[PDB]
């Protein structure tokens, strides 16, 4: 092979790898539990569905039959 | 990064020789014994002289690794794998790749019997001993050394004449992946420090004295049991012994090599 | 050079073989059967490697937004 | 990380004592209930109790017996010696298991192997 | 090397793994009283451990705990 | 007092269940039990799994249990043993239970100490419930079928295994 | 004092389920009665959870419950009568033959 | 309204198809004029076929599964971590019964109903793993568990089945009992049932000092009905005797489906809720007692199904490491051990029930299969390795994950505990490996050769275990996918 070919190749591959052994251990760090997973709309189910279902009886507040 | 190499000849074919061989002789029915053993003959002498070529256009005045050559593993590329030889470890490929064919040779009065297992045995030993002394990464001499116990237990515990071979396959294989799994723990270790496992950018981190030490004991558990040093050195005689010839040649001429080449590939720099 | 398409192929037509022997027929008793097989391993390696490609763009979406939640903590 | 004792040795000694004959009562009773009865006291009931009460006396006596003379030999090797390792500790284990699992079990060998594995154990501690 | 090498290493490690395997095997002994009891140990063991050990680090320490767990295997 | 009694009433008939030699008895008590079971829904108000309770545990289950155990015509030799050795292994497992587990509500649930004092007075009445009052059988009703009707079908694939697994080990068509 | 009492009664039941596998070595059939004692008390702590949460939620679950233990005794009681039926006993020296 | 029941398209053609095929058994079952015809395999040919199509309704109508969702909230969740796990479940489901049409006609056995309680078994783990409350979550067990308990006594004039069904339904009804108490003592401490009400109620708390101990005891008793389900050590000793002695593809399937649903179940539960430390600190001392009890008992077997049984009570230890750690990485690692653990497990089944056509039931029943079938003893002996975790094969993925959390987490006797069973099992396996090839006995046995279905299964997972590793991405990027989309 060419010499000076072989030998700069040689230098990409270490610049690239010394620079470039950051980010994967980034991944390693990510958090299981993300910050407020429960705000996250998807955990916020009942929030949106049980005002739909407040008219519907067997849950209603006492009063509300009283003055509808 | 591709670090393909412009050489014709290079390491890869020499890898797919072997390989090419087992493929063909598994559909070869075992009545074309002569067709068998010829096939097998050949594919070995002709990676043998693949070898002597890759001597002929070898440079002698580098420090660096020469034919060098990439392999992808995933379209990420966060782990890719090279390939490549220097002035320490040109000659283990050369013996493996002579001494394979001379295997060949010695079973050839009892191929009738032995059948395209034999051959078959032998050739995959072949590629993947060769793939061990060509690999610039820990983690792929590993997978590539543990991967030579299936055959070499295979060889062992078929061919071999009297049942001592049971023991002594049986302590041959429980040995060396003791060994093995200590030096994955020590893989381990040091792929958390750097995130890598490729040999070159090892070779150009700084460890801490207090973890060379203990990474140094890790490797040492592997490799004093390749070599063997004392006292692991007892499934040495067991194995070499009850093994058929070709057997005991592979194991004392290859195998026991591999200890000592990792202590001047990894450890020792 | 080395497609998926032919890797596939290969490994179907290696399947039908393999099954041939398993049952300890011989290796070339039904070739149609080797010609089908060839085709659905063909089929079945393109479709693969789609598939990879849909599931790492996917991946990218969802990991980009584990990073901005993750990122919320340091406002 | 360990800043919450008040220690003495005299009542590190008595207390392991005390657990090691409560750890050994628990262990005694398991052991006798997982166990059949003789064919010749299926149909009385008073020796079956008898014969578990014992084996959890005996369990609780030999038990004790080793997690006394534990912490005693490594607080008398920590006091003389006047210093803190894994040392002192890894020959209380070796003496405990030595001394009581050999007279128990009335050999050497087994007394050697019971100390030798007791020490790697306090020696991982 | 046919002695104590032997003896520490794969001959007495064959041995007592040998020993131990018999002994674990014998624990299913085909009776589902036993298997029920076992379970009844093992939530027992959950229970006392893992939510009434507050004032038992009184009296207690790990390092006795692991001891006695030890030294049952050589009984009898 | 009168949970005293009731409470009372089922330990006994409880370990007379696990303590009778004979197997008929020991269904017999089973059916104490749940009758004293009844009596507590009672007094929680629970009228419909009151009689379910009679209705199904004592009406179909214990039935059930009772046709087998009486065509066994099991020999005490077969199942006798005596217990007098298990008294210590029951009284570790059933105090530590007893320590932690009849008393597991008292940090979360403090119970009120009667007074010298009529707190009675302090009841407070809002009428406005008491206009239009629902049954239990009623309120049960409105839920089981519409707003969780999914886990009320999945009770019927269990039923359906149920008759098919009846089926499959037993019979021997004549 | 009301909810500790009728928790304590639930309670006992369960223990008594406990003491009643442990005490019947010989006896498999009282140890599926043991059994069933364990699943009336889980229901009985549904029932009483729903009044003192005003919550209905208990009450729903109790009932599928039952419906459980129903098929439950059922089918055990089917694999007893056949077991029964290939010993011609119910001993527990003649289901003992799996082991190791 | 219609389009609401788009959420369960898969789910109401699985149980329609299950009672047609019920019916369609017992008519033509108990016909005189065809003669009483056994129908197991007619009527497994069609549940297959019921199983395919259940997968292509589920895996074409992907976004359409999470339709109406506020509609279904407090029945059940549907989201990319069910989907994936319901499609591997029926891939498993088909492939166990493909498994089953020699046994069917060889042994005849010919009650179709053993179809229909698979079916109706897979029914109950679909909706496992799409359970987001504790109700659902029971309900789906019992029905699962009431199936596998029927057809573990199938074989209803055996001791060996008879004995499999009384010790299963006995520690099965137990356990299931500890489990519901659990479930009791967390409503009664919480108010909740629903798995999001849980963990809003659970989060930030932990064990402040004031901790529930209703709560903490509901979850201890919740768990371990979920160790007894995977067979975790101390409530593992139904498995051996169970798998042994229920009729064999029974054991194949009980080896896989119910694994996949309960691990799914744990992941959505615990992971997603929050008691924490306590139960990775369960889930790691059972992984170790696991790990441990395999090694040495399957040392100890002699017979090629305990083995089998203890060898997959080994690997659910390896498999708990991955939820101990808390982690992404572990649960994905997680994952792939299911996944991988699945396949091999699929194709050393697929080589029993091949053998028990001549009825192979000792490992010295194997001797000189490398001289009478050179490619199944090959095939098989690939299988082991898989199991021993030698590389390159797929096994190996598992015993790497085992230490690479050893040294993430921070546990070195984990690590040794790893190496020292890894050890073992590697010696038990090429026990039979040996068996196979070096040994010369006396009396040899003559198997007769397996069916096409088991062949063409047998192949691909073959292929699958030796060449996993050189295109490893979609499995890694499927199982990433899942661990995150479990919070996001
Ligand atoms: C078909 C087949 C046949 C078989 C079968 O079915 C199947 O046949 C079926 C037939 C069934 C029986 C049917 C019927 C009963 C009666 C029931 O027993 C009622 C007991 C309840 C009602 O008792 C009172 O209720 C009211 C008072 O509460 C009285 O009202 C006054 O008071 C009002 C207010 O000022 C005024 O406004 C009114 O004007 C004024 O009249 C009312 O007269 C009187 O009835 C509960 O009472 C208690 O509960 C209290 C709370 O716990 C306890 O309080 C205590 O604890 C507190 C702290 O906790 C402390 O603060 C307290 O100081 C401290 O005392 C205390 O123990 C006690 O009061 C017990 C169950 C049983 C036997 C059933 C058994 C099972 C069966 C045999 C079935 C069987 C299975
Ligand atoms: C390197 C990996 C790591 C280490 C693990 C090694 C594991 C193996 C252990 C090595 C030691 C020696 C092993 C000897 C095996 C070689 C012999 C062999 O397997 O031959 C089989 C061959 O087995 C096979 O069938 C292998 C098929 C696999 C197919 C894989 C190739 C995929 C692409 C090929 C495309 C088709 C062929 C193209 C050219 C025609 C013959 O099987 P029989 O049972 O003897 O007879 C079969 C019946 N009949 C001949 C009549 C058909
Ligand atoms: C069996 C291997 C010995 C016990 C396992 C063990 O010690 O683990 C180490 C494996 O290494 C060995 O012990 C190999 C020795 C085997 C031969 C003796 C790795 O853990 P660590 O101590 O490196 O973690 C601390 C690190 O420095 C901080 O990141
Ligand atoms: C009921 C039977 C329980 C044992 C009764 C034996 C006589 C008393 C022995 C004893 O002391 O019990 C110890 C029981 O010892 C053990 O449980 C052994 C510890 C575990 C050993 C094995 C570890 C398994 C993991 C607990 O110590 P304590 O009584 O001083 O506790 C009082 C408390 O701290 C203050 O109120
Ligand atoms: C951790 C640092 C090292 C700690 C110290 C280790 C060295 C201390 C010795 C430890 C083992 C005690 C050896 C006891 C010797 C007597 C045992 C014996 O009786 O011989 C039997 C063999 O048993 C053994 O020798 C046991 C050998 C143990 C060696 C290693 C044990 C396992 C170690 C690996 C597991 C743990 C790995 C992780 C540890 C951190 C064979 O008996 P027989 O059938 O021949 O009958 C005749 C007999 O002589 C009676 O007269
Ligand atoms: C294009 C090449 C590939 C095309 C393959 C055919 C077209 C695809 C259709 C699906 C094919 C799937 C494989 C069919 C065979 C499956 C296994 C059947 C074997 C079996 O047990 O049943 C046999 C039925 O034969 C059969 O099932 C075969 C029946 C006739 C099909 C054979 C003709 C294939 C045509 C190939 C090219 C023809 C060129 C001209 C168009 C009876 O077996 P047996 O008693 O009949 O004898 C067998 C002598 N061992
Ligand atoms: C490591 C340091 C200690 C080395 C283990 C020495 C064990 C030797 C021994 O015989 O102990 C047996 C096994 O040990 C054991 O009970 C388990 C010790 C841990 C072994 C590694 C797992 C106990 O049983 P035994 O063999 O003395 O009883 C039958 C006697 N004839
Ligand atoms: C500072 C000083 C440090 C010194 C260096 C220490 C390093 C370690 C040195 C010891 C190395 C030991 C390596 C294990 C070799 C065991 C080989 C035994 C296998 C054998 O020959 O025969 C078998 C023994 O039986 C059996 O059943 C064997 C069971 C398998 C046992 C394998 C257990 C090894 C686990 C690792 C222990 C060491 C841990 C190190 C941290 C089969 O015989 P058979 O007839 O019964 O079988 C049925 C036959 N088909
Ligand atoms: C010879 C050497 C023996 C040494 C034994 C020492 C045991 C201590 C282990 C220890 O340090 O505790 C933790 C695990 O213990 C444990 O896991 C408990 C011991 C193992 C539990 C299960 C053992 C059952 C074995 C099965 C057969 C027994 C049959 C009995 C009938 C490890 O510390 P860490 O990793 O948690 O550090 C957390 C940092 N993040
Ligand atoms: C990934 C690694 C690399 C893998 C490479 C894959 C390449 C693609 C595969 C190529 C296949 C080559 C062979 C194709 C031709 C065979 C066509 C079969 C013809 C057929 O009708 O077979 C029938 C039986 O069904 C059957 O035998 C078929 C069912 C067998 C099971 C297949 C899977 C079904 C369930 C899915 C399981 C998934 C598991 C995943 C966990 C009847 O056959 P016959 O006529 O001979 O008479 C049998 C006596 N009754
Ligand atoms: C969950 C899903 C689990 C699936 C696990 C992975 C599939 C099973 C793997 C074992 C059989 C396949 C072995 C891999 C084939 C060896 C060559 C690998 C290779 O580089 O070929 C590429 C993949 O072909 C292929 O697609 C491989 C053949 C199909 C399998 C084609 O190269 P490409 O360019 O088309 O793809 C973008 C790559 N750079
Ligand atoms: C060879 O000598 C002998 C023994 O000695 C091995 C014995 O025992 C016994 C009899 C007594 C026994 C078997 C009691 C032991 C029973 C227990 C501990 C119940 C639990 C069941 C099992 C299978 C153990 C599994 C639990 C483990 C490994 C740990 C628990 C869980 C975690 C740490 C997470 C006899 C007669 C004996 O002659």
């Amino acid at each position: 092979e060419n010499p000076e070919e072989r030998d700069r190749k040689a230098r990409e591959h270490i610049y690239e790898m010394h620079e470039r052994c950051k980010k994967i251990k980034e991944m390693w760090a990510l958090p299981i539990r993300p910050y407020g997973f429960w705000t996250f709309e998807r955990h916020n189910a009942q929030l949106r569905w049980d005002p739909q279902i407040s008219q519907v009886a067997g849950r209603r507040d006492p009063y509300d039959d009283l003055l509808e | 990064l591709e670090h393909f190499c412009e050489c014709y000849f290079n390491l890869s074919g020499l890898i797919l020789c072997p390989v090419l061989g087992s493929i063909i002789l598994l559909f070869i029915p075992n009545s074309r014994i002569r067709l068998i053993r010829l096939i097998g003959l050949c594919a070995s002498l002709i990676t043998f002289l693949y070898s002597l070529v890759l001597w002929i256009q070898f440079d002698s005045s580098t420090a660096k690794f020469q034919f060098v050559e990439s392999l992808r593993w995933l379209p990420y590329e966060n782990i890719n794998f090279y390939l490549g030889i220097d002035g320490i470890s040109l000659f283990f490929v050369i013996l493996t790749t002579f001494l394979i064919p001379i295997c060949i040779l010695v079973g050839w009065s009892g191929m009738r019997s032995y059948g395209k297992e034999y051959i078959i045995a032998f050739l995959i030993c072949e590629f993947l001993m060769i793939a061990v002394f060509c690999m610039l990464d820990l983690l792929l001499f590993y997978v590539f050394f543990e991967s030579v116990l299936i055959p070499m237990f295979i060889i062992i515990g078929v061919w071999g004449s009297r049942q001592r071979k049971i023991k002594a396959a049986y302590q041959f294989f429980l040995y060396t992946l003791l060994g093995s799994l200590f030096m994955l723990l020590a893989i381990l270790l040091i792929l958390f420090q750097t995130g890598t496992t490729d040999l070159q950018i090892l070779l150009t981190t700084e460890f801490s004295e207090r973890r060379q030490i203990f990474l140094w004991i890790a490797f040492f558990a592997s490799f004093a049991v390749k070599v063997p040093m004392v006292p692991v050195h007892i499934w040495l005689p067991e194995a070499h012994v009850e093994a058929p010839t070709a057997g005991s040649v592979i194991l004392a001429g290859i195998l026991l090599k591999f200890g000592t080449y990792g202590f001047l590939r990894f450890s020792i720099p | 050079p080395i497609s998926a398409t032919m890797v596939g192929a290969l490994l179907g037509l290696g399947t039908q073989m393999y099954s041939n022997a398993l049952r300890k027929l011989p290796y070339m008793r039904h070739p149609w059967e080797h010609v089908v097989g060839m085709g659905l391993g063909a089929v079945f390696a393109n479709q693969l490697v789609k598939w990879d490609v849909k599931l790492k763009e996917d991946l990218d979406v969802m990991l980009a937004k584990a990073r901005a939640a993750n990122e919320r903590r340091y406002f | 990380r360990y800043l919450e004792e008040e220690d003495g040795p005299l009542m590190k000694t008595i207390k392991g004592s005390i657990t090691g004959f409560g750890a050994g009562t628990i262990y005694g009773t398991i052991l006798a209930t997982w166990k059949d009865v003789p064919r010749v006291e299926r149909n009385v009931a008073l020796p079956g109790l008898i014969r578990t009460l014992k084996m959890m006396g005996t369990h609780g006596l030999t038990f004790a017996a080793i997690g006394g003379v534990y912490i005693g030999v490594e607080q008398l090797v920590q006091n003389f010696r006047s210093k803190r390792d894994f040392y002192n500790g890894a020959i209380g284990g070796f003496v405990a298991g030595a001394s009581v699992l050999g007279y128990r079990a009335r050999s050497i060998p087994t007394a050697i192997a019971a100390g030798a594995t007791l020490a790697v154990t306090s020696a991982l501690i | 090397d046919k002695g104590a090498i032997e003896i520490l290493g794969p001959y007495g490690i064959s041995y007592t793994f040998r020993r131990l395997a018999e002994r674990i095997s014998q624990l299913q002994s085909g009776f589902v009283y036993h298997y029920a009891f076992a379970m009844l140990l093992g939530l027992t063991l959950f229970v006392t451990f893992f939510c009434m050990w507050d004032s038992l680090s009184s009296w207690v320490d790990n390092r006795l705990s692991f001891i006695l767990i030890v030294s049952s295997f050589y009984t009898k | 007092m009168i949970l005293s009694v009731l409470s009372s009433l089922a330990l006994v008939s409880g370990l007379m269940v696990v303590r009778a030699k004979n197997p008929v008895h020991s269904v017999l008590f089973f059916i104490l039990v749940f009758c004293d079971t009844s009596g507590l829904l009672l007094l929680l108000g629970l009228d419909f799994f009151a009689m379910i309770f009679l209705v199904v545990y004592i009406g179909a289950i214990a039935v059930l249990f009772l046709f087998v155990v009486m065509m066994f015509h099991i020999q005490i030799a077969e199942i006798h043993e005596e217990v007098l050795r298990y008294l210590p292994v029951s009284g570790i497992i059933g105090l530590i239970f007893w320590w932690e587990m009849f008393f597991i509500l008292d940090n979360e649930s403090i119970p009120l100490l009667p007074t010298q004092r009529n707190t009675t007075s302090l009841r407070y009445t809002v009428y406005a419930g008491k206009v239009r009052s629902w049954t239990n059988l009623e309120t049960l009703g409105n839920l089981l079928y519409t707003y969780y009707f999914v886990w009320f079908l999945v009770s019927s694939l269990i039923l359906l295994v149920a008759m098919i697994g009846a089926i499959v080990l037993t019979m021997h068509r004549t | 004092m009301d909810l500790i009492k009728y928790f304590t009664f639930s309670m006992i039941i369960f223990i008594l389920g406990i003491w009643g596998i442990l005490l019947n070595r010989r006896n498999i059939l009282i140890m599926l009665m043991s059994i069933e004692l364990m699943l009336l008390a889980v229901n009985l702590n549904f029932l009483v959870f729903s009044v003192s949460l005003d919550d209905m939620m208990g009450q729903v679950f109790a009932l599928l419950v039952l419906t459980v233990a129903a098929a439950e005794s059922a089918i055990g009681l089917a694999i007893f009568v056949i077991t029964f039926r290939v010993r011609g006993t119910i001993a527990v020296e003649f289901i003992n033959s799996i082991q190791g | 309204m219609f389009n609401l029941f788009l959420a369960v398209f898969p789910e109401i053609f699985i149980i329609n198809a299950t009672f047609i095929l019920l019916i369609h058994g017992v008519v033509f079952s108990t016909s005189k004029k065809y003669d009483y015809p056994p129908l197991a395999s007619n009527v497994g040919w069609l549940g297959l076929l019921s199983v395919l199509i259940t997968l292509l309704l589920l895996a074409a109508g992907a976004p359409l599964l999470t339709i109406a969702h506020l509609f279904w909230n407090n029945l059940f969740r549907r989201d990319n971590f069910t989907y994936f796990c319901q499609i591997f479940l029926l891939l498993s489901t088909a492939g166990t019964i493909s498994m089953c049409f020699d046994f069917f006609d060889q042994e005849r056995f010919d009650a179709f109903e053993f179809i229909v309680l698979i079916l109706l078994s897979t029914c109950g783990m679909l909706f496992m793993i799409s359970a987001y409350d504790l109700i659902a979550m029971y309900l789906a067990i019992e029905l699962q568990s009431l199936c596998f308990y029927v057809i573990a006594a199938s074989k209803r004039k055996s001791e060996f089945s008879t004995e499999a069904g009384l010790k299963y339904l006995i520690l099965g009804a137990f356990s299931s009992g500890i489990l519901l108490f659990g479930c009791s003592m967390i409503y009664g401490s919480t108010g909740a049932t629903h798995f999001d009400q849980l963990a809003k109620i659970l989060t930030g708390y932990e064990i402040t000092g004031a901790r529930s101990s209703g709560i903490f005891m509901g979850i201890l008793f919740i768990a371990v009905g979920f160790l007894f389900k995977i067979t975790a050590v101390p409530f593992h000793m139904w498995a051996p005797d169970i798998y042994e002695g229920s009729p064999t593809p029974v054991t194949a399937f009980l080896s896989i489906a119910p694994k996949i649903s309960i691990f799914a179940n744990i992941l959505r539960v615990f992971i997603y809720g929050s008691y924490g430390a306590t139960l990775q600190q369960i889930f790691f001392f059972c992984s170790i007692a696991s790990m441990i009890l395999g090694a040495l008992a399957a040392m100890a077997q002699t017979k090629v199904k305990r083995l089998l049984a203890y060898s997959s009570i080994g690997h659910v230890g390896y498999i708990c490491i991955g939820f101990s750690c808390g982690t992404i990485e572990g649960i994905q690692s997680l994952l792939i051990g299911i996944f991988i653990y699945a396949l091999m497990t699929m194709d050393a089944f697929a080589i029993v029930l091949a053998l028990r056509q001549t009825r192979v039931k000792y490992i010295a029943d194997l001797g000189a299969l490398a001289k009478t079938n050179p490619i199944l003893a090959i095939t098989f002996s690939i299988t082991m390795f898989s199991y021993a975790g030698i590389p390159p094969l797929a096994g190996f993925c598992s015993k790497f994950y085992l230490f690479f959390a050893a040294l993430g987490c921070g546990a070195y006797f984990l690590a040794l505990v790893g190496v020292v069973t890894s050890v073992i099992g590697c010696f038990y396996y090429i026990r039979l490996v040996k068996r196979m090839f070096f040994d010369t006995p006396r009396t040899w046995i003559l198997y007769e050769p397996m069916d096409r279905n088991k062949s063409l299964l047998l192949a691909m997972t073959s292929f699958f275990i030796t060449l996993f590793l050189l295109y490893p991405s979609p499995l890694f990027s499927v199982t990433h996918q899942m661990a995150l989309s479990l919070y996001l």
